[PDB]
């Protein structure tokens, strides 16, 4: 998962 | 495109159920500009996933989760006068057009970004979005002050002058943390005295790189 997120 | 939109109110949807989309001007903003529009082709097909997705120059589009709960913090209203730094693909930009209804200013530091956000921008029809090229750590003081700061990239501590461009009664909403890419996402309320913190808890950013970011 990328980062933006919680 | 039909079937690109139907995965995305799925996605609206589920946000609801979530509890993570609460207001009518949050959702009305999301089901007119789907993130698939400010994606490049490629990544079109999982624009409705709930996580963030790639944008050229290393960046990325924040999960649709990340950007409802910002805008719900954020609590726009017609007319305000709203900075976001970080613009990126321009999608939180165009989202928060559609709910204070008038231009709304964005700053972004990589020069292949402006250009891709300006682009998606103008394909979508939207008008009232000013991208700026420019270290949004130093705020944008051409417009200021503002109803609400809006910071979509982590930063080491609370940019000085992003709280001095806040309006008496504003908000300044940005991941603050220790590391490059774990943050604390806080909510700023600018007071007559000084300012009230709130922290709404842990998220993961891509860092905020300027002269009052990390360097
Ligand atoms: N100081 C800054 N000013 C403006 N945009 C920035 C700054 N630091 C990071 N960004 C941008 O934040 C965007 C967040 O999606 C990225 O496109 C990134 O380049
Ligand atoms: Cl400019
Ligand atoms: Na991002």
């Amino acid at each position: 998962v990328y980062p933006x997120h919680a | 495109e039909k079937e690109l939109y139907e995965k995305w109110m799925r996605t609206v949807e589920m946000l609801k159920a979530e509890g993570i989309i609460r207001s009518k001007e949050v959702e009305r903003a999301f089901l007119k500009y789907p993130r698939y529009l400010s994606v490049e082709d490629k990544y079109k097909k999982y624009a409705h996933i709930d996580e963030p997705l790639p944008i050229p120059a290393g960046q990325t589009v924040s999960a649709p989760h990340m950007v409802a709960i910002m805008l719900e913090i954020a609590n726009l209203k017609p007319g305000m006068n709203i900075l976001e730094v970080g613009t990126g693909s321009g999608w939180n930009a165009a989202l928060i057009s559609e709910i204070v209804k008038t231009d709304v200013y964005t700053i972004e530091r990589i020069p292949e970004l402006v250009e891709f956000a300006k682009r998606n921008l103008e394909r979508a029809g939207v008008k009232n979005v000013h991208v700026i090229l420019g270290d949004g750590s130093k705020g944008f003081p051409p417009k200021a002050p503002y109803d609400v700061i809006i910071v979509t990239a982590g930063a080491p501590k609370i940019p000085e002058p992003l709280i001095e461009q806040l309006k008496i009664g504003g908000k300044l909403i940005i991941p603050v943390g220790s590391y490059h890419l774990w943050q604390e996402l806080l909510e700023v309320r600018k007071t007559k005295d000084g300012i009230k913190i709130k922290n709404h808890g842990g998220v993961a950013f891509v860092p905020l790189i300027g002269e009052y970011g990390w360097k």
